[PDB]
RNA sequence: GUUGCGUGGUUCACCGCGGAGGUAGAGCUACUGGAUGGCCGAUGGGUUACUGACGUCAGCCAAACUCCGA
RNA sequence: UGCCUCCUAAAAUGUAACGGAGGCGCCCAAAGGUUCCCUCAACCUGGACGGCAAUCAGGUGGCGAGUGUAAAUGCACAAG
RNA sequence: UUACGGCGGCCACAGCGGCAGGGAAACGCCCGGUCCCAUUCCGAACCCGGAAGCUAAGCCUGCCAGCGCCGAUGAUACUGCCCCUCCGGGUGGAAAAGUAGGACACCGCCGAACA
C-alpha cells in the first residue's frame, strides 16, 4: 500500500497521544481486531498481517483494511552529521490511536476467524484484542 | 421574466449609489421612486428611518397640471421644495432611486433647486 | 415487563458522573413531548441486563421517585476501549406514537453455488407506535443465483409498520467466488 | 406595417386559443428575437473579415452586425483571446417580422435541393435554431461581387413554455417542416 | 448608432414568376427584387425489384 | 552531506492584527485595526486607508460589530 | 542592576464588565488533497469475467485543509 | 547572505535551526483618477462547416471563475 | 384597521421550492418611437410620449418540513491550576458532531384606502 500522491512530501510526525474518536466500531464485518496501545503501523505491517489472514481461511470469506498508510517517515543517509537538511521519504505509515479498528473479517465459522484474527495481532506492533459485532 | 428582471435589477442599482449616500438629520435624502404613471418622493433621515416630508403624483393637486409627465414632475418638485422648508430644511442630498438621471427626474431636480433647496 | 427503579441526580457535572460510575450509576436524561428534561442516573447492572435480553429497544417502565413513566431508549454513549454505557438518552411514550425506531436485520438462507454473501447494513429505521410489536425483520434469501440484489423493498415487514428508511438501501448482496 | 404581424394578430393569434387551452390571452406565444451569426472561426488566421461577414449580414439582415470577440485561447485551433471570430445581429419588433417574411417566402426555397427543416430541432423550451449553407439564398447579396461562401445558423426564439407549443407557432408562420 | 451606419433599407416591391407578389421593406437598390421561385410555385409547398422482372419479362 | 538548503529563508513579520479593542477610547488619527485586506470593515467614523489599516477620524470609543456578515469598526463619538 | 533628583499608586493581584482570535479537540455532500468497502457505469482493452470516470450509500485522515471551535 | 508570502509558531504581537514550500531586482501612458453600467466558471438541450473545447440561442448556476506577477488575507455590495 | 404602494433596520428561525387565491387607488406587464436620450448590433435594456388589453408573470396574502438554515439539556473529548511514578484523581471552565425540538420571519416611519 502506497498513496499515488500527497501534497506534503516530507511532513511532521503525527502525534500519539488521545483515545481514537473514529473508527472505533466494526462497521463492515463480523468480527475485528481492536487496537490499544500507541504504534506507527507500516505498510509491511499491514501487508503482512493481510496474507496471515488470507493464508489461514484460504477459500471464502471476506476481509476488510479500514487503515490506510498515508503519512510518511523521513531518514537521513547512513553515515551523516546532524543537519544538512531533511531527509528523504522512506517508510509509509498509518496513525493508530487506541480504540481503532485495523482489520475486520466476515467468515462462517466462528473459531477459524477468531484463529485467524490472532494471527494478525502477532504481526502487528501493538496489543490488541478481538471484538465482535455486539 | 421582464417585469422580474427590471425589478432586481433597479434595486441593484440603488443598493450601488446607496453605499455613498446616505442622508442625514441636517442633509436628508430626496428618494424618487419613478413608474409609468405617476412618480413619488420622501425626505428619509437614515439614522432613524424616519420620513420628514413627502410628496406624489397621486394626489389631486399634480393630478391636474396640464401637459405630459415631464410637466407633472416640476409640480412635484416645487411641492417638496416648500415642504422642507415649512420643516427646517434647506439642503439635501439628491437620491436617483436607481434610475438614470435625465428626464423626469432631472425635471424634478431642477424644479427643486429653483424653490430652496440648495444642492 | 421492564421494571426498573431511577432516581433523580443531586449535583449534575463532570466530577459528579464519575462518582456515580464508580458507584455503579449511569447518569442519564429523560426529554420527551415537550417537557423539561430530567436528570436521573440508573441503576447500573439492572439497566445491562434490561437490553441484553429484551432487544435494545426495550420499551422502560420508570419509577421516578414513586411517579410511573414510560421511556425508550433513543442512544447510549459507549467508551471505546472499556466498552461500557457511559450515557443513556431515554424518551418518553404515551401509549402509542408513530416513533422513529431502527431495528435489527437478520439473514436467513444458505446459498448453493459459489456465493459470498455481502452484507451493508444491519438495520433499516421503520416506525411503529408503543409497546414494541417490531422485533428483527427475517430476510429469507432461499439460495439464490449471485446476481441478485436485495433492496430496502421485497421486505418482510408487518403491519401498522412503516419502512422511511429509503426504498434502496442495498441489505443483501450476493456476488460470485 | 409588415404583412406577417397583421397576419399574426388575425388568425394566428385565436388559432392557438383552441389548439393549446389558454386561460388568459397574455399567455399566447409570439416570437421576441431572430438571432443571425455567421461564425467566421477562419479569422485567427488572416483575420479579414471586415467586407466579408460584417457587410453581408448589413445587407441581408438589415443594420449592422456585432464583431464579437473570442473569450479564451484554444491552441489546436490557433485561436487567441480576443480576436474576432463571430459577426452577429439581432432583429426586434418590426425587421424581425420583414425578416421571417422575407426568409419563408423568398428565401428559404432557394436551399439547393431543398426537402424541409427538421421539426427535432428544438431546445426543450420552444425556441427554434437551423442552418444555411451559402449567401446567395438571400437576394440582397450578389455573387459575382462577394469574397468566399460561408453560412449562418438562425435562431428564433418565442415564449412559448414547451417544444409542441412553439412548434404550432412557427407552423402557422410560414416555417416548412418534414 | 443608428444614425448613418445601417445601411439603406426602404419599401421594396417583391414579385415572382408565378404571379405571386407583395411588399415589404429590404435592401435592395431600388425596389425591384425578383424571384424565380416564391413560397407558393415551389415543390414540398403543395406536394421492388420483383415488379422489375415483368417489366422486362 | 546533501546541501538541503534549497528553503532556507523567509520575510519579515509584518505586525498585523487588531490594535485597539472595544470599550477603549481613542484620539483622532489612531490605527485601530492594521490588516491585509479588508478583514475587518470601516463603519461609522473609521476610514480605510491605503494600505487597508482602518484609522480613527474622530475621539470615542471602540465597538465591534456585523453588518450584513461583514464585520465592522465604528466609533460612538 | 544601583544611585541622585522629580512624579505619587499610575505597577501588580483578584472579582465584575466590554473586546479581537482560529491553537487543542472535532468535522468534512463546507472547500483543496489523501483514501477503504458497496451500487450504478462514461470511456479503454479482448459480442465483453478486464479498465472503473462522474455520481450515490455507509466508515475515515491532514503542520502548509476549515462550515465550526474551547 | 538583502527584500516579499505561507507553515513550523503553542487561537494578540514576537520567536530559532544547513527546518518544510515558493517568489523578487519588474511590468502598465492605461492595467492610473473619476462617472455610469454589467455578472462569472462548470454543466444540460438545440445549432452549417464545428471536433471534448471557437461563435449563437435557451435553461440550471451565490461564487467552484477572475485579480499584470508568488503565497496569504481579501473581493459577487464587487477590488472581477 | 386591511389578499395596498414606498423607504429602511435586520441578513436564512427570514433563503430556495411547491400548492391555491388576489386587482378600488397604487405597483406591474403592456401600446407606440414625433420629442431630450439610448445600444461594442437591436426603442430588448436605458429614455420619452401614452392608457386599447390583462392579473398570465413580477408583487402581495394564505397553507405545506419537502431541500436548506437555526438548535438546547445531558454526557464525552479538550483544558487553567493543584495532588500524582505512570494509569489516573480533586477543583474551576467546557466544545464539535448527534438527538429532543424550533421555524414558511419579526420591527419602525411616510403615502393611499377604511374610519
Ligand atoms: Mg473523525
Ligand atoms: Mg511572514
Ligand atoms: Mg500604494
Ligand atoms: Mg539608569
Ligand atoms: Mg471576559
Ligand atoms: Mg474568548
Ligand atoms: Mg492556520
Ligand atoms: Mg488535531
Ligand atoms: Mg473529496
Ligand atoms: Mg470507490
Ligand atoms: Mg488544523
Ligand atoms: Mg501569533
Ligand atoms: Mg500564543
Ligand atoms: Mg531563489
Ligand atoms: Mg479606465
Ligand atoms: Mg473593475
Ligand atoms: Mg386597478
Ligand atoms: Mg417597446
Ligand atoms: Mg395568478
Ligand atoms: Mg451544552
Ligand atoms: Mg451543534
Ligand atoms: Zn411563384
Amino acid at each position: 500500500l502506497i498513496p499515488r500522491k500527497v501534497k506534503h512530501r516530507k511532513q511532521h510526525h503525527p502525534r500519539q497521544r488521545g483515545i481514537a474518536s473514529g473508527g472505533t466500531t466494526v462497521n463492515f464485518g463480523d468480527y475485528g481486531i481492536q487496537a490499544l496501545e500507541h504504534a506507527y503501523v507500516t505498510n509491511r505491517q499491514i501487508e503482512s498481517a493481510r496474507i496471515a489472514i488470507n493464508r489461514h481461511i484460504k477459500r471464502g470469506g471476506k476481509v476488510w483494511i479500514n487503515i490506510f498508510p498515508d503519512r510518511p517517515l523521513t531518514k537521513k543517509p547512513a553515515e551523516t552529521r546532524m543537519g544538512s537538511g531533511k531527509g528523504s521519504p522512506e517508510w509509509w505509515v498509518a496513525n493508530v490511536k487506541p480504540g481503532r479498528v485495523l482489520f475486520e473479517l466476515s467468515y462462517p465459522n466462528e473459531g477459524v476467524a477468531r484463529a485467524a484474527l490472532t494471527r494478525a495481532i502477532h504481526k502487528l506492533p501493538i496489543k490488541a484484542r478481538i471484538i465482535t459485532r455486539e | 421574466s421582464v417585469s422580474a428582471t427590471r425589478r432586481i435589477s433597479r434595486l441593484r442599482r440603488h443598493t450601488r449609489l446607496r453605499k455613498k449616500l446616505s442622508g442625514t438629520a441636517e442633509r436628508p435624502r430626496l428618494v424618487v421612486h419613478r413608474s409609468a404613471r405617476h412618480i413619488h418622493v420622501q425626505l428619509v433621515n437614515d439614522l432613524n428611518g424616519t420620513t420628514v416630508a413627502a410628496a406624489s403624483s397621486i394626489e389631486a393637486d399634480v393630478r391636474g397640471v396640464p401637459g405630459d409627465k415631464k410637466a407633472r414632475s416640476v409640480r412635484v418638485g416645487q411641492l417638496i421644495a416648500e415642504r422642507a422648508k415649512a420643516a427646517g430644511i434647506d439642503t439635501v442630498v439628491f437620491d436617483r432611486g436607481g434610475y438614470t438621471y435625465g428626464g423626469r427626474i432631472a425635471a424634478l431636480a431642477d424644479a427643486a433647486r429653483e424653490n430652496g433647496l440648495s444642492f | 415487563s421492564n421494571q426498573l427503579r431511577v432516581t433523580v441526580r443531586t449535583e449534575t457535572g463532570k466530577g459528579a458522573s464519575r462518582r456515580a460510575r464508580r458507584a455503579g450509576k449511569i447518569p442519564a436524561v429523560l426529554y420527551g413531548h415537550g417537557a423539561e428534561p430530567q436528570h436521573l442516573e440508573l441503576p447500573g447492572h439492572d439497566y445491562a441486563a434490561v437490553l441484553r435480553h429484551s432487544g435494545t429497544n426495550a420499551v422502560l417502565t420508570l419509577d421516578i421517585a414513586g411517579k410511573e413513566q414510560l421511556a425508550l431508549t433513543k442512544a447510549l454513549h459507549i467508551h471505546p476501549i472499556r466498552r461500557t454505557i457511559q450515557h443513556a438518552d431515554l424518551l418518553v411514550v404515551r401509549r402509542g406514537e408513530k416513533v422513529v425506531v431502527e431495528v435489527s436485520v437478520v439473514v436467513e438462507g444458505q446459498a448453493g453455488p459459489d456465493t459470498l454473501v455481502t452484507q451493508e447494513t444491519n438495520s433499516i429505521e421503520i416506525e411503529a407506535e408503543a409497546l414494541s410489536i417490531p422485533e428483527q425483520l427475517t430476510v429469507s434469501i432461499e439460495g439464490a443465483e449471485p446476481g441478485t440484489q436485495l433492496t430496502a423493498g421485497q421486505i418482510a415487514l408487518p403491519a401498522g409498520v412503516s419502512l422511511i428508511s429509503d426504498p434502496d438501501l442495498l441489505v443483501v448482496n450476493v456476488v460470485k467466488a | 406595417q409588415p404583412r406577417l404581424k397583421e397576419r399574426y394578430r388575425s388568425e394566428i393569434r385565436d388559432a392557438l386559443r383552441k389548439q393549446f387551452g389558454y386561460g388568459n390571452v397574455m399567455q399566447i406565444p409570439t416570437v421576441t428575437k431572430v438571432v443571425v451569426n455567421m461564425g467566421v472561426g477562419e479569422a485567427a488566421r488572416d483575420a479579414k473579415l471586415i467586407n466579408g461577414a460584417v457587410n453581408d449580414l448589413a445587407l441581408i439582415t438589415g443594420q449592422k452586425p456585432e464583431v464579437r470577440r473570442a473569450r479564451k485561447s484554444i491552441a489546436q485551433f490557433k485561436l487567441r483571446e480576443g480576436m474576432p471570430v463571430g459577426v452577429r445581429v439581432t432583429l426586434r419588433g418590426d425587421r424581425m417580422w420583414e425578416f421571417l417574411d422575407r426568409l419563408t417566402s423568398i428565401a428559404l426555397p432557394r436551399i439547393r435541393d431543398f426537402r424541409g427543416l427538421s421539426p427535432k430541432q428544438f431546445d426543450g423550451v420552444g425556441n427554434y435554431t437551423f442552418g444555411l449553407a451559402e449567401q446567395a439564398v438571400f437576394h440582397e447579396v450578389d455573387v459575382d461581387k462577394i469574397d468566399r461562401v460561408r453560412g449562418m445558423d438562425i435562431n428564433v426564439v418565442t415564449s412559448a413554455a414547451t417544444d409542441d407549443e412553439g412548434r404550432a407557432l412557427l407552423r402557422a408562420l410560414g416555417f416548412p417542416f418534414k | 448608432m443608428k444614425s448613418d451606419i445601417h445601411p439603406a433599407y426602404e419599401e421594396t416591391t417583391v414579385v415572382c414568376g408565378c404571379g405571386n407578389t407583395f411588399q415589404t421593406r429590404s435592401t435592395k437598390p431600388g425596389g425591384r427584387i425578383v424571384v424565380e421561385v416564391c413560397s407558393q410555385c415551389h415543390p414540398f409547398y403543395t406536394g421492388g425489384r420483383v415488379a422489375r422482372f415483368e417489366k422486362r419479362y | 552531506g546533501a546541501s538541503s538548503s534549497r528553503n532556507g529563508r523567509d520575510s519579515a513579520a509584518q505586525r498585523l492584527g487588531v490594535k485597539r479593542y472595544g470599550g477603549q477610547v481613542v484620539k483622532a488619527g489612531e490605527i485601530l485595526v492594521r490588516q491585509r485586506g479588508t478583514k475587518f470593515h470601516p463603519g461609522v467614523n473609521v476610514g480605510r486607508g491605503g494600505d487597508d489599516t482602518l484609522f480613527a477620524k474622530t475621539a470615542g470609543a471602540v465597538e465591534f460589530g456585523i453588518k450584513r456578515g461583514r464585520k465592522t469598526v465604528s466609533i460612538v463619538g
